[PDB]
């Protein structure tokens, strides 16, 4: 099945926060945080078309 | 593990109107030599559990560390440990089939048959077994080994079906396993006089009755 | 699958049998059995199933990356060096796998054709004639082979050889792919064997 | 308490089990060239037909060490084995000599093995990929 | 060497219909000649209108159980409660059952629910993960007598499209009964799961103890 | 430091094996990271002889042995109007009922096709796993992956797996600007083919009567695949252009 | 003459490519079975006769191999048959033990035959059980079958000395009982044969349903 | 066209008739029922033992007839050919043998059936031998009624054939069936 | 030895005294860890005062009993009433010249007015040796030193029915395959006479 | 005083050992029309894969009767012996019935089998050489 | 276990008495019938009244009954004298750890001034039993009943060494695998003692 927007912007987010510990508790990956922001548009039938 | 070198027999248990009755016997033995005597194979866990274990006396000594060692573990920063976060037989039969079905998967499985028996904080009766290969199951009667083939047939004509707990009482449940102990006694060569049987009641609490021994044996026909 | 080499006075000629699978009729028309190791450097194989084309795409890999960051060609005796020891690393912690190739080249250095055998145990030996796969075209080589013989005089030879095959072959066999390493580089011979 | 080495078996397998030479155009598959080992070694190779001794020689010593930490935990507490790992992980993590492959001075002494000799000091032992570059990307983790 | 299989031989049967499903199973749990029990569910409710049932080795079917519903916990809680569907379902157990394939679970899957449209659904699964949409399955020791009574009764004779919840109960019943006057594991009970749009109810009946 | 403290602070999760992540992970205790791997965990008994055992165990009374793909006739060929792909559609029958049409084509995506042969099982699951991983590739790359290199992906996995059990026949077709038409044929083996003309399964000698011209118009190549299906007897035909397969049924 | 070894090798060529108790009571012996008879997993018969008569008072029930079992008691009565008419005499159940043993004997256990034997002759009442290879033994109470060690069980727990014909008959009755339901290869009914001094036996076909 | 070994063989009982039917191969002769009289025999398995049991059974019901002046009833048959089995112990023929047919005096129809050492197993129902199918035993069973017209049996009996054929070998399976009354014998062949 | 075989899994003791000799077994027979039979009698009589016991394969002895039976008989009707020695002599040919094809060890326990009370022991492969006592069985190697400390010349019968009853407690406490009531039979110039003990009295001891 | 048959194997073979199928061309080796064997059956063959029962059963009564007169060699004497043998060769010597095979009521009554039946008696069982001149030429040894 | 090892058949008692423990044991290694030590010493100290005897394999308890002298001296560098509980708890751990590897069985006596004197006894497997006495190896076989038969509690010194000179006796004279003199120590409040005695004295008993 395809997955929903808000689930892949969840994972975006979960990576973003290596620099420091992980969401499911992972050891540091990053030396900094990201310099990047995202914009995430997306459509599902769950919830229809989202913009993050 | 691989092998069994000292072994126990069988188990045998059934519930009652008001809870469960357990029982084993307490022989160890070495092949065919009868090695070791006074060997107890029933384990109080709590005020409300009570563990029989047939097959591998080592992995039966290891199963009696790790209960002692999850009794611990509850009572660790526990206040309550004693009267309302108390451990449950569904919680130690959930944890010990567990650990069968881990152990069975690493190809070096624990040679046991194990039975938990007690009463749940509701007052429901709790009776199942595992053994080494994860296999978990449950009845009103249960047994292991000999007693499997033997014990279960006498003790499911008192109790038949679930309708027919509420009909028995501590007495007849008691007698019946008495009468399946003397006849394992009587047809098993690995069996031993001397047993060890356990009461849980949601009354009365657990009455643990040690040093018991078979008694009117039919040893009179064979004059002719 | 069957192989055979001859090292002619001026040149290396190389056939391999395009066979194919058993249980699967193909139909296809190439020679999956021999891969170019350079310009000058041939390899044909035969052996089990794909362990040796996995082997022969390792070495070829190999030799193009030397080739590239040397800007230079190794000669043939030192790219039969460096199968020999791979072959030997391959099987020193798994049960052997059924291998054997032929490497021909032209040495422009010294300017002269050579061919070599390597065997699944890793046994590398230099030889004017070679085969693997055949059950006898020894004593048909060894009657009509001269060191100096002409590039015709051993195509000839292997015509030859090829027929004594067919002979005692089936008609499931459909031919045989021939080609010749020499100063010019690699060829095939789209005429027949 | 083990003195013979114990659980050797490997419980899964996967084709990326090998971080350090997984490939870059197929991340879920290993790079067989930069892998030298001789381009004909399947993985599935490895799990059967092993000399049943080369397990118990491989772990052989590090069995024996967790034994010793096992003891000092029962006897001594665990601050004793806390520290005998911490200074074995301080010296080994600050060693970064890619030229050489012998054991430094303060990791024998440590392991009271200043006069003990086996056949591990007397035997201690490409095209792609053996340079200094490659040892620092694995001590670096980058 | 130790042997870690073993046989709790039972028998499962899976229907879909226009707008239900039923999963049913002999509640009969035995070893070799014996009877380790008279009342053992083979046939859960995981949630989210999925019903499942593994028959074969008893240990490994519940093994495979357990880990289907704590991964559909964790799916609710990562996807905001979304609702798993029976396709997805099929995906997951297929995906557990590979994940054991040079060590593979003794069972045989059947799995019932709803489909997007509401129609009923069944699949059935191999081993080792390969599976299959169906609209009848039967599985396990008695599976080639419970088929040919099922091809008698209904043709797939009123149309099975056209049945009702307690037709196919009653053909269920019928087949398990004589199943159990034919075949020596075959017995003691049988309870049947059916899936609606208004969830999950469970049907218990008796079959003969001999 | 007080990371090795815990380590040597203390039993019974060493007896649940729980102490490792990969047995955490498998019963989805952290989360569901087992089920997010590009590349697939297989478990192995921690044995001597893993093979030995999977061999004894698979070759042996109940409907719980590993099902095997069809041994019928399969066709695949290629011509200037691309690919024409023929499988005998007879369906054996069981203890069971089918819904719909049993494919015994596996859709990698809309412009790749494989045939199963050999283990059901293990050629639905590598063949969507490879689906998986040319989509991937795809939108890394920004453009659609050739045939060849599909099928080296497919042959390099089961090449790594070679001897543990596994057994699977395909042929990977496709059409690409780039290539042409193609068709690969892999197994478990490890051999990777590439050919003009495959016939896979039981009478594969009478359909392999291919006839056969790079000339031959759509119909044409429909009607000579329908026909040598037949001889080597309904049939199932695709017909895979650069624009992606189209299913016909016959 | 005699069992035929013609196509062993053939055969080898081409491989290469119940409950029964018997309770003795103060008057007379009782035998009884249940009736249920499979082949494999599939209940080939509900009423099947497993009781056989050896002689009008003399009678056995069987397990193992059934062609042997059935063989071998033929045979018996046969001889016992042949004997009795040459002697002008009632047959006794020791004669019959003594003819299954030295046949069964002379065979070295590759006749799978496995016997209860009940018996009345004017010495007594009797009963034995009896070995494939050829041991027998003597008992008051015996039992045989997949179902013998719940049979076994229930006769362990109410067997007494002093039994008359109805309690020998009940006890034998709740012994194939007890196979019958925790057994999968009994199940069916029961038959019964009682065999009491001075009188015929008494032969009752489905004793229970 | 010379693997014959196998096949099926169904026998069923209706009311004062019997049925017997077997399977048949394609054509461009091997027929599994042999009759003495009006005793029916059906054997399965290897091709050389049906055709030496035939052989043996012919032999020994001539020799039957000529001694006795009767044709041999279905319960002697039965007996003659369990223990004919049963010599054989240890080098067993490969069959399964079938009997049917109609007692003469009584009028009482009667089926039997026999494992590879002589074993009877007497049926009131039906008898299924063979190993072709594993569902017609099952289809057997749910097609079944007692006490069944010489019609309605026929139809049974060709039903459940057909029923195991179809999902099982085809292109060119046969059967042949025989309905047995007290008086009357018909022989059938369906190409179905 | 042949598979699916019934075996003699017991406790034998035989002992000669000063009246006379006295033979004693268990009354145990299983398979594997079932019993078969607990209340089976071991004490065979070949001769009016001429009794053995049996070890190994329960057909083999029980058909090598029988025809020395048979064989004894065939003597009384010619030279009256045979000796021991004789007895333990048709045994012993028996079991040796049919040692490749049956398994059998006999005890062999006897009286008469020359002798005076005999036993004879003849194990596994046929060999005969005459004792002042024996033990055979599964359970006979529990009390090999037991009785090596507690054996008399010239024991009264009293004595000897203690030694015999004490050694057999002991062997069937320590062995699984042996259990049940203990056999006695006593034969001197008085006659036969048979004895039985059973659990509650013998475990007390 | 055997129970079981032993000595059953043979030591020697020889192409002419079964003297009364011998060829008449070539009287060192047998003859294979008049064996009416099948015509493919050596006698190695015979030597080989036989089931382990076959000669205890083909020689069990022989074995017992053996027994039975050693028996009463040792108990009565060599008389007793001499006159069973005698009376049984003379029973055996003087039947000659080509067209039958059972035996004799005497023999019966000799063995002590009046009123016995065994599988010999239930089962007591060409284009050459199967007629009464065959059995004649084999009594009569000419 | 292993092929090629050597294997320890002996024969072992400990004995509580009412001062405290007797360890004794013979002196016989073979090597299938070849005797390849007649003097040597099977009574092993792992602390100063604690002492062990072993059977199984040689090497493999000769390794665990170095790692638990070791532990003992790690033990009583902190704690003072372990009990012997404690000794046979670590026996216990090594032997059941390592079950699938090694062949282990050890009995294990000691002395303290809180239990006064106790034996343990861990067959193969690793399971642990505290009894009253215990004796183990190839000829306890023959002793089982003989000891049941004449074990009392509180015995005295003399009359202990009685007892274990007459068992060890006994299972010597039986036992092919037991020989040589027989060694014990005497463990009690006073100290250590070490006894040995000769054939000459033991086989006239």
């Amino acid at each position: 099945e395809d997955i929903n927007v808000e689930s892949l912007t969840q994972s975006v987010c979960d990576l973003a926060l290596r620099f420091g510990e992980g969401a499911s508790g992972e050891e540091r990956l990053m030396s900094r945080p990201f310099g990047v922001a995202l914009l995430i548009a997306g459509h599902d039938a769950d919830d229809g078309y989202q913009l993050f | 593990t691989q092998q069994p070198i000292v072994t126990g027999t069988s188990v045998i248990s059934m519930k009652y109107d008001n809870g469960v009755i357990i029982a084993a016997d307490n022989l160890g033995s070495y092949g065919s030599l009868l090695r070791f005597n006074g060997v107890e194979r029933l384990i109080p866990v709590g005020d409300n559990t009570v563990v029989g274990i047939s097959g591998d006396i080592s992995d039966m000594q290891h199963i009696e560390r790790l209960l002692k060692d999850l009794v611990t573990e509850n009572a660790y920063d526990n206040p309550l440990a004693d009267a309302e976060e108390a451990l449950e037989p569904s919680y130690i039969f959930e944890y010990l089939a567990t650990v069968m079905y881990q152990r069975r998967s690493k190809m070096n499985p624990l040679w046991n048959a194990i039975i938990v028996a007690g009463v749940q904080s509701n007052g429901d009766q709790f009776l199942r077994y595992v053994n080494l290969l994860g296999v978990t199951y449950s009845s009103p009667t249960l047994a292991t080994g000999f007693g499997a083939h033997m014990a279960n047939p006498l003790l499911r004509k008192v109790v038949d079906r679930e309708s027919d707990i509420p009909k028995t009482t501590v007495q007849v449940a008691e007698e019946a396993i008495v009468n399946a102990m003397r006849v394992l006694y009587y047809r098993d060569a690995r069996s031993s006089r001397n047993f060890s049987l356990a009461i849980i009641d949601k009354n009365t609490g657990l009455t643990f009755k040690k040093n018991l021994q078979v008694e009117n044996m039919k040893w009179d026909f064979a004059k002719d | 699958d069957i192989i055979l080499g001859i090292r002619v006075q001026d040149s290396v000629i190389l056939a391999s049998s395009k066979a194919v699978t058993r249980g699967i009729s193909v139909l296809k028309d190439s020679d999956d059995k021999t891969r170019q190791l350079s310009p000058h450097t041939l390899m044909s194989f035969a052996g089990e199933a794909g362990d040796t084309v996995q082997f022969a795409e390792y070495i070829q890999a190999n030799i193009q990356l030397y080739s590239i960051r040397e800007d230079y060609e190794l000669s043939p005796q030192a790219v039969s060096s460096f199968v020999r020891q791979e072959l030997a690393k391959s099987i020193r912690s798994r049960r052997p796998y059924q291998v054997n190739v032929l490497i021909g080249g032209y040495d422009k250095k010294k300017n002269k054709p050579e061919l070599y055998q390597i065997d699944y145990l890793g046994t590398k030996v230099e030889l004017p004639y070679g085969a693997h796969g055949y059950s006898y075209t020894f004593f048909l080589l060894d009657h009509h082979y001269r060191p100096d013989m002409t590039t015709e005089e051993g195509l000839d030879l292997l015509k030859l050889c090829v027929q004594e095959l067919e002979k005692r072959m089936p008609m499931d066999f459909k031919g045989v792919i021939v080609k010749i390493v020499d100063k010019d580089g690699i060829r095939q011979v789209d005429d027949f064997q | 308490m083990n003195i013979v080495p114990q659980d050797t078996f490997k419980s899964q397998v996967s084709t990326d089990q090998d971080k350090s030479v997984l490939s870059s155009a197929v991340p879920s598959l290993p790079d067989t060239l930069r892998q030298q080992e001789g381009g004909a070694v399947p993985l599935s190779t490895q799990l059967n037909d092993r000399h049943p001794l080369e397990s118990t020689l491989k772990n052989w010593e590090t069995t024996q060490r967790q034994r010793q930490m096992e003891q000092y935990r029962q006897i001594f507490g665990i601050a004793e084995p806390m520290k005998r790992t911490m200074e074995m992980e301080i010296v080994n993590r600050t060693d970064f000599n890619p030229l050489s492959t012998n054991g430094s001075i303060h990791r024998d002494i440590l392991l009271n093995k200043e006069c003990s000799i086996d056949w591990e000091d007397v035997y201690p032992g490409t095209m792609v990929g053996d340079d200094v570059h490659s040892k620092i990307e694995k001590q670096l983790g980058i | 060497q130790f042997n870690p299989y073993g046989d709790n031989g039972g028998t499962i049967l899976g229907i879909a219909g226009e707008d239900f499903a039923v999963l049913a199973g002999d509640t009969r749990n035995i070893t070799d000649y014996s009877i380790n029990s008279r009342y053992e569910p083979k046939v859960f409710d995981c949630g989210d209108n999925i019903v499942m049932s593994a028959n074969g080795f008893a240990a490994d079917g519940d093994a495979l159980v357990k880990r289907f519903k704590n991964s559909v916990k964790w799916y609710h809680f990562d996807h905001n409660d979304k609702k798993l569907s029976i396709n997805s379902a099929a995906r997951n157990i297929q995906h557990l059952l590979y994940g054991k394939r040079f060590f593979p679970y003794y069972v045989h899957t059947i799995i019932a629910g709803l489909d997007e449209d509401g129609k009923g659904a069944v699949y059935s699964f191999d081993p080792v993960g390969s599976y299959e949409r169906e609209q009848c399955r039967a599985g396990g020791a008695a599976a080639s007598l419970i088929m040919p009574f099922l091809d008698n009764q209904v043709n797939f004779k009123k149309p099975l499209k056209y049945l009702s919840v307690e037709e196919v109960i009653k053909l269920v019943r019928d087949s398990f009964t004589s199943a159990t006057e034919r075949h020596i594991q075959v017995g003691d009970g049988l309870e049947i799961l059916i899936v609606t749009k208004d969830g999950v109810r469970k049907e218990f009946y008796e079959l003969k103890r001999d | 430091m007080q990371a090795i403290a815990d380590s040597f602070s203390v039993r019974l999760v060493k007896e649940l094996q729980y102490d490792n992540e990969q047995n955490l992970e498998s019963d989805f205790v952290t989360g569901a990271s087992q089920f997010q791997r590009l590349a697939p965990s297989l478990t192995v008994p921690p044995i001597a002889s893993p093979q030995q055992f999977l061999r004894a165990h698979t070759d042996d009374n109940p409907d719980c042995k590993i099902k095997i793909a069809h041994g019928t006739t399969t066709l695949a060929f290629r011509f200037q109007g691309g690919i024409i792909v023929a499988v005998d559609s007879r369906a054996t029958a069981g203890n069971w009922v089918a819904s719909q049409t049993v494919k015994k084509v596996i859709e990698i995506n809309p412009f790749l096709l494989g045939t199963m042969a050999g283990g059901a099982a293990d050629c639905q699951f590598w063949e969507t796993w490879l689906g998986s991983q040319c989509r991937l590739h795809e939108l890394r790359e920004k453009e659609r992956i050739s045939v060849a290199a599909a099928s080296k992906i497919l042959s390099n996995l089961v090449y790594q797996y070679k001897g543990a059990g596994l057994s699977m026949g395909t042929m990977i077709c496709g059409y690409t600007r780039k290539e042409g038409p193609t068709i690969y044929y892999v197994d478990s083996d490890g051999t990777r083919l590439k050919g003009d003309i495959f016939c896979v399964g039981s009478g594969q000698t009478f359909a392999y009567g291919v006839n056969y011209k790079w000339d031959l118009s759509v119909e044409d190549a429909l009607y000579l695949g329908k026909r040598s299906i037949l001889a080597a007897a309904s049939v199932n035909l695709y017909h895979v252009t650069e624009d992606g397969w189209i299913y016909h049924g016959n | 003459a005699g069992l035929s070894f013609d196509n062993y090798q053939r055969n080898n060529f081409l491989a290469e490519n119940t409950t029964i108790v018997g309770v003795k009571f103060n008057n007379g012996v009782v035998i009884a079975a249940d009736t249920r008879s499979t082949q494999g997993p599939i209940v080939a018969d509900k009423n099947c006769a497993k009781l056989h008569r050896i002689s009008p008072k003399i009678w056995c029930a069987g397990a193992g191999t059934a062609a042997d079992t059935e063989a071998v008691t033929q045979l018996i009565g046969s001889n016992i048959e042949l004997h009795s008419l040459y002697t002008s005499r009632e047959p006794r159940v020791v004669s019959a033990l003594q003819m299954l043993k030295q046949h069964l004997f002379k065979y070295q256990g590759h006749i799978g035959a496995y016997l209860i034997v009940a018996g009345v002759d004017p010495t007594g009442s009797h009963l034995f059980s009896i070995h494939a290879h050829g041991s027998t033994d003597v008992g008051y109470y015996l039992s045989l079958g997949s179902g013998s060690l719940a049979a076994m069980a229930v006769l362990e727990s109410h067997w007494k000395q002093d039994l008359t014909k109805e309690e020998a008959i009940k006890l034998a009755s709740d012994a194939i009982q007890a196979g019958i339901w925790n057994d999968l290869g009994s199940g069916s009914n029961v038959d019964v044969c009682v065999m009491e001094i001075g009188k015929d036996a008494e032969y009752l076909r489905n004793y229970l349903t | 066209p010379s693997s014959i070994n196998g096949g099926i063989v169904v026998a069923m009982t209706g009311k004062d008739c019997v049925a017997i039917a077997c399977d048949l191969r394609l054509g461009s002769k091997f027929e599994k029922i042999f009759h003495y009289g009006h005793v029916f025999l059906g054997i399965t398995g290897l091709a050389t033992d049906v055709t030496t049991l035939n052989e043996m059974f012919r032999y020994k019901t001539n020799l039957y007839k000529l001694k006795e002046e009767r044709a041999i009833e279905p319960e002697t048959f039965t007996q003659l050919v369990s223990s004919s089995l049963y010599e054989r112990r240890f080098g067993p023929y490969f069959v399964g043998p079938v009997v049917a047919g109609i007692n003469s005096k009584s009028g009482k129809p009667f089926i039997a059936g026999f494992d590879l050492i002589g074993c009877i197993d007497e049926a009131k129902d039906f008898i299924v031998s063979g190993t072709a199918s594993d569902q017609l035993f099952g289809m057997c069973e749910s097609l079944y009624e007692p006490n069944l017209e010489p019609e309605d049996l026929f139809e049974t009996i060709s039903q459940a054939l057909l029923n195991a054929a179809d999902r099982d070998a085809l292109s060119g399976w046969g059967a042949v069936v025989y309905i047995i009354k007290k008086d009357e014998v018909v022989k059938r062949y369906l190409k179905m | 030895l042949k598979k699916g075989e019934v075996s003699l899994g017991t406790s034998i003791m035989a002992v000669t005294f000063k009246d006379g000799v006295i033979l004693g077994a268990d009354s145990r027979t299983t398979t594997g860890a079932y019993i078969a039979n607990r209340v089976t009698d071991k004490l065979t009589r070949v001769h009016d005062k001429i009794w053995c016991c049996r070890s190994g394969s329960a057909a083999d002895t029980q058909a090598i009993a029988d025809i020395v039976q048979y064989h004894l008989e065939l003597y009384t009707s010619q030279y009256g009433t045979p000796s021991t020695e004789t007895a333990a002599s048709v045994f012993k040919e028996l079991c040796y010249e049919n040692k490749d094809n049956l398994t059998a060890g006999i005890i062999v326990a006897g009286y008469d007015d020359k002798n005076k009370g005999e036993v004879y022991t003849i194990p596994l492969g046929g060999s005969v040796h005459k004792l002042p006592y024996a033990i055979a069985g599964s359970g006979s190697t529990f009390i090999y030193g037991y009785c090596d400390k507690n054996f008399r010349e010239n024991m009264s019968k009293e004595e000897t029915v203690d030694f015999i009853k004490h050694s057999l407690s002991q062997a069937i406490k320590w062995d699984g395959s042996s259990g049940g009531v203990i056999r006695m039979v006593v034969l001197t110039a008085a006659g036969v006479e048979r004895l039985i003990f059973y659990p509650d009295e013998y475990e007390q001891l």
